[PDB]
RNA sequence: ACAAGUGGCGUUCAGCCACCCGAGAUUGAGCAAUAACAGGUCUGUGAUGCCCUUAGAUGUCCGGGGCUGCACGCGCGCUACACUGACUGGCUCAGCGUGUGCCUACCCUACGCCGGCAGGCGCGGGUAACCCGUUGAACCCCAUUCGUGAUGGGGAUCGGGGAUUGCAAUUAUUCCCCAUGAACGAGGAAUUCCCAGUAAGUGCGGGUCAUAAGCUUGCGUUGAUUAAGUCCCUGCCCUUUGUACA
């Protein structure tokens, strides 16, 4: 039993992971049923990387809210990886956590470590943060 | 066994140059499943080189303003273009992208001097990371301009462009402009 | 004058139906939250109401 | 999918050359008074499948298109589609097609030019009619 | 296994529920389903003339997922982007006539009831009629 | 079931008076459920600086925060008069309903 | 571009006797060398999969990919 | 002349309620929201001018300051100054003018006929 | 979180560069000195000095008209010149915030019935983390059709009709139905803006508002190429230098 989040943006995913016979369900749909399928491997990246034997005791239910679609995908994979590592640190021994963290971090650090980038504000005198209006001279 | 798009082995393709060996990132650490990484890579000098070469390839196809910001459209385009490589040529496509970028970076170039508007140019040579990204820019030109007004769609045109720089036919705008902007550096000497 | 045509025009729903609550002008008002001041009389008394630049 | 012997390379129906190489509801748009929103309910009420090219149809269903097209109110093209829903002179409900919309247009224009109302005087002088600024725009 | 709507692919399931809502013949088809535009932003009538059954299929799927909804939230689901000519584009709402007639026509075959809170929900019978169709797309691969 | 509702524009006086009220109610040991922090509403009015509109068009940004809290307790409803006599500090105002 | 709206008499032996010997069969493949519209390309190259001399390699809303079956 | 299928010979017997079905939405909106004392006392002086003529002569010229009035069908025959801000322009109302606004027959500006550009 | 730990460079001093551990190794805005310009504002002022008019008014009201006019320029902007597209169906996700008013008529809208729309009609909820609101937003995604044509892009101009606001829509306010299909096929000398959630694509709130956004002010969403430097250009500051200039 853990519930541990992952976020990229205002998209927020938290996986509910407790003991079982294997499961992945993102808001009641499983991982093979999410809408963007050019990004299908991003959610499956702990399943392809860790193998289905590393998930072999848990029932992971993911609940997401907020953000866009791609930021939601990038919060799903981070919340899944943090779910398995939090279960592994509490219930399995820590050398298995060490093995799973070097196999997860060295591939991609957004699987375990969040994104601190947020959208910077518009200021006046131009249509974005940095861009400015056209400024005729004559 | 990290396979690109689920189907592409990265273990076997041959970088035949020394100068781009650390500047085309395709080998075993940079084997990723997808051309999307959502990375922080252009935040420092020389972290953008060891972005994967496929990720730079799909980002450089986002270029004009009708298609600004849209990444998964070019993930779809590069997916069908790689399948077009495997069907038309039937060799590993990662050798086709590696051969296009290694062959098409112009090895000599020209600089403007002459105090800002009298034209006398001077020839110097090109740094290898500039050769790599100049090659991706000359490969993404061509194909969009050669599928701007045609009945041909973009994916056949882009995969044929990477083919046409992989073998060096001189219909290739990457190879055509490579020879032109190196031969004017030959001429201003 | 006559009190059946003098100020007989409707002063509901107009730019002349609203004015500054301090200085009797009607132009460039700030209508939000029941201020009903024009912008200059906002900027004089701004910290006196509690609207503070931050 | 091979060309039939009954394939037509042109039609000239209602004296506009309908090209036989285009699809039917986009072949009929040259008649002024049918555009596409009229056209797809015309071929809905004339009971033809939309998929065919302009030459693939026989003359009997094509004349059902034209004969139901001239009076659509007999065959339940409904009342809000209509081109002139209340005429000035007749007062009937009508959908006016290629050569009759033109004649009713210039008669309404010239009626505006006769009676010294505003809009036909703005039409005659060379101005935009519906209230537009012509200080900066519309220069020839 | 046990197959609900939430576990299956949603590109085929709405079209198979549209095939059932065609093949039963107990969904009423009103008189004006063939001449209408479906909001003020769309340009044309549908390509396929079976839009009413497909729309009713998706509407009952949306009442499967989230009930407590009405017509005025069904127009909030079914809005889209209005091209406005030379002005900027806008978001403009869906039609209340199509949602009112589809939801009363789905009440007509005893598939759909109202909610206690005034809007709509599923019956147990309308729950059954959708989980069986999810069970029948579940074998077709 | 009497809920006292506090509102201010500054956080520090509201924090002192909420601490003082829960200390006066925890010294007499009624059932007090803790301070429930309702979200802050920023009133922002963004005006132009220049009074005649001639310069380089610089804009001015004002705001005011409203901090909204409450304490809820179960008690006799005339015991509740004796706690709201220590809470008369300026800023914070007290609205009581049952 | 002056394209065929439907097939001519000697277009079918070109469609059946040149095209399964081509390396890549897309709807952008036949129309450059045939002067046909792409609607003939999509409908006819979809119909050949029921003749079983091609294999569908990819399907998308913009780009469809067929080839020779060896 | 026949307007919406109805000539003036069967239009002058109708009330405003029977006008509500064959006019446009603007004038139907106007007789829905209803008229005021200025146009009705104008209608009083228009009826009083139109009774007092020997039957070949026109009524006397009743001018007005209202450009926003409907042509009601009783007004056909009248000579009415409608104030364009300087001038009261003389209208000769015929039955084909019904349904237009009274300010369409008093034109407010000059034809723009240019010279040279300036500096 | 400090240039703190390490390696290097460094008159071994300021620091600079690289890399681990780390959420984070230049987040962004407000604030803003000496002192000056004949900079703008007497149209924000019951801040004003004087001059002016002050009852056939330049006060003050009511009414039509005007600022909207067009042989013509210049600037801010929007929409596009299409196949990465268009059109039709499906699918699924935000976030800043607004909400019944001394003066004073002006509000956010659920849900049910009737229409193809704007809308009509009624019972409800709400002074707000409570109701609208899980704010079922757009782009993006997945299939259909279209096939390089001034074409199904472009939707300018132009006709009849219905509704809403209001004392009143003509010089069409707004909206919707149908019809009409103009240049435009990627723009020459000059030039504008920009370095990471940045440009750009895309929508949603606030303002003004009886009706309301091609503008402005914010919010998020999809999210890159390229630089990690120079004084060539354009301005600006500083040091030396020349004066009969103050
Ligand atoms: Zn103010």
């Amino acid at each position: 039993s853990v519930q541990v989040f992952g976020r990229k943006k205002t998209a927020t995913a938290v996986a509910h992971c407790k003991r079982g016979n294997g499961l992945i369900k993102v808001n009641g749909r499983p991982l093979e049923m999410i809408e963007p399928r050019t990004l299908q491997y991003k959610l499956l990246e702990p399943v392809l990387l860790l193998g289905k034997e590393r998930f072999a005791g848990v029932d992971i239910r993911v609940r997401v809210k907020g953000g866009g679609h791609v930021a939601q995908i990038y919060a799903i994979r981070q919340s899944i990886s943090k779910a398995l590592v939090a279960y592994y640190q509490k219930y399995v021994d820590e050398a298995s956590k060490k093995e799973i963290k070097d196999i997860l971090i060295q591939y991609d650090r957004t699987l375990l470590v969040a994104d601190p980038r947020r959208c910077e504000s518009k200021k006046f005198g131009g249509p974005g943060a940095r861009a400015r209006y056209q400024k005729s001279y004559r | 066994d990290i396979k690109l798009f689920g189907k592409w082995s990265t273990d076997d393709v041959q970088i035949n140059d020394i100068s781009l060996q650390d500047y085309i990132a395709v080998k075993e650490k940079y084997a990723k499943y997808l051309p999307h990484s959502a990375g922080r890579y252009a935040a420092k000098r020389f972290r953008k080189a060891q972005c994967p070469i496929v990720e730079r390839l799909t980002n450089s196809m986002m270029m004009h303003g009708r298609n600004n910001g849209k990444k998964l459209m070019t993930v779809r385009i590069v997916k069908h273009a790689f399948e077009i490589i495997h069907l038309l040529t039937g060799e590993n496509p990662l050798q086709v992208l590696v051969n296009a970028i290694i062959n098409s970076g112009p090895r000599e170039d020209s600089t403007r001097i002459g105090r800002a508007g009298t034209v006398r140019r001077q020839a110097v040579d090109v740094s290898p990371l500039r050769r790599v990204n100049q090659a991706i820019w000359l490969l993404c030109t061509g194909a969009r301009e050669a599928a701007f007004r045609n009945i041909k769609t973009i994916a056949e045109c882009l995969a044929d462009e990477l083919i046409n720089a992989a073998k060096g036919s001189s219909n290739s705008y990457a190879i055509k402009k490579k020879d032109e902007l190196e031969r004017v550096a030959k001429s201003n000497r | 004058g006559h009190q059946q045509l003098y100020w007989s025009h409707p002063r509901k729903f107009g730019q002349g139906s609203r004015s500054c609550r301090v200085c009797s002008n009607r132009h460039g008002l700030i209508r939000k939250y029941g201020l009903n001041m024009c912008r200059q009389c906002f900027r004089q008394y701004a910290k006196d109401i509690g609207f503070i630049k931050l | 999918l091979v060309i039939p012997e009954k394939f037509q390379h042109i039609l000239r129906v209602l004296n506009t050359n309908i090209d036989g190489r285009r699809k039917i509801a986009f072949a009929i748009t040259a008649i002024k008074g049918v555009g596409r929103r009229y056209a797809h309910v015309v071929l809905r009420k004339a009971d033809i499948d939309l998929t065919k090219r302009a030459g693939e149809l026989t003359e009997d269903e094509v004349e059902r298109v034209i004969t139901i097209m001239q009076n659509p109110r007999q065959y339940k093209i409904p009342d809000w589609f209509l081109n002139r829903q209340k005429d000035v002179k007749d007062g009937k409900y009508s959908q006016v097609l290629a050569n009759g919309l033109d004649n009713k247009l210039r008669e309404d224009l010239e009626r505006l030019k006769k009676i010294r109302a505003h809009r036909g005087l703005r039409h005659f002088w060379g101005l935009r009619v519906r209230g537009q600024h012509t200080k900066t725009t519309g220069r020839r | 296994p046990g197959v609900t709507v939430k576990d299956v692919n949603q590109q085929e399931f709405v079209r198979a529920l549209a095939a059932f809502l065609k093949k039963s013949g107990k969904l009423k088809v009103p008189e004006w389903v063939d001449t209408v535009k479906l909001a003020k932003h769309k340009e044309l009538a549908p390509y396929d003339e079976n839009w009413f059954y497909t729309r009713a299929a998706s509407t009952a799927r949306h009442l499967y997922l989230r009930g407590g909804a009405g017509v005025g939230s069904m127009t909030k689901i079914y809005g889209g982007r209005q091209r406005n000519g030379v002005m900027p584009s806008h978001f403009s709402r869906g039609s209340k006539s199509v949602a009112r007639r589809v939801l009363q026509a789905l009440e007509g075959l005893k598939m759909v009831e109202k909610d206690q809170d005034g809007g709509r929900k599923l019956t147990p019978q309308g729950q059954r009629d959708l989980d069986r169709i999810a069970g029948q797309v579940a074998a077709a691969n | 079931r009497i809920r006292i509702t506090l509102t201010s524009r500054n956080v520090k006086s509201l924090e002192k008076v909420c601490a003082d009220l829960i200390r006066g109610a925890k010294e007499k040991n009624l059932k007090v459920k803790g301070p429930v922090r309702m979200p802050t509403k920023t009133l922002r009015i963004t005006t132009r600086k220049t009074p005649c509109g001639e310069g380089s068009k610089t804009w001015d940004r004002f705001q005011m925060r409203i901090h909204k809290r409450l304490i809820d307790l179960h008690s006799p409803s005339e015991i509740v008069k004796q706690i709201t006599s220590i809470s008369i500090e300026p800023g914070v105002e007290v609205e009581v309903t049952i | 571009l002056n394209n065929l709206v439907l097939f001519d008499k000697a277009t079918y032996d070109k469609l059946c006797k040149e095209v399964p010997n081509y390396k890549l069969i897309t709807p952008a493949v036949v129309s450059e060398r045939l002067k046909i519209r792409g609607s003939l390309a999509r409908a006819a190259l979809q119909e050949l999969l029921s003749k079983g001399l091609i294999k569908l390699v990819s399907k998308h809303r913009a780009q469809v990919i067929y080839t020779r079956n060896t | 002349f026949t307007y919406r299928g109805v000539d003036l010979d069967q239009l002058l017997d109708m009330s405003y309620e029977q006008l509500m079905q064959l006019y446009s939405a603007r004038q139907r909106r106007r007789l829905n929201r209803g008229l005021r004392r200025k146009q009705h006392s104008l209608l009083k002086r228009l009826r009083k001018a139109k009774k007092e003529a020997p039957p070949m002569e026109k009524p006397e010229v009743v001018k007005t300051h209202l450009r926003d009035m409907i042509i009601l069908p009783e007004m056909v025959g009248s000579m009415v100054g409608v104030y364009n801000g300087k001038t009261f322009n003389q209208v000769e109302i015929k039955p084909e003018m019904i349904g237009h606004y009274l300010g369409e027959f008093s034109i407010t500006y000059k034809p723009v006929k240019h010279g040279r550009p300036g500096i």
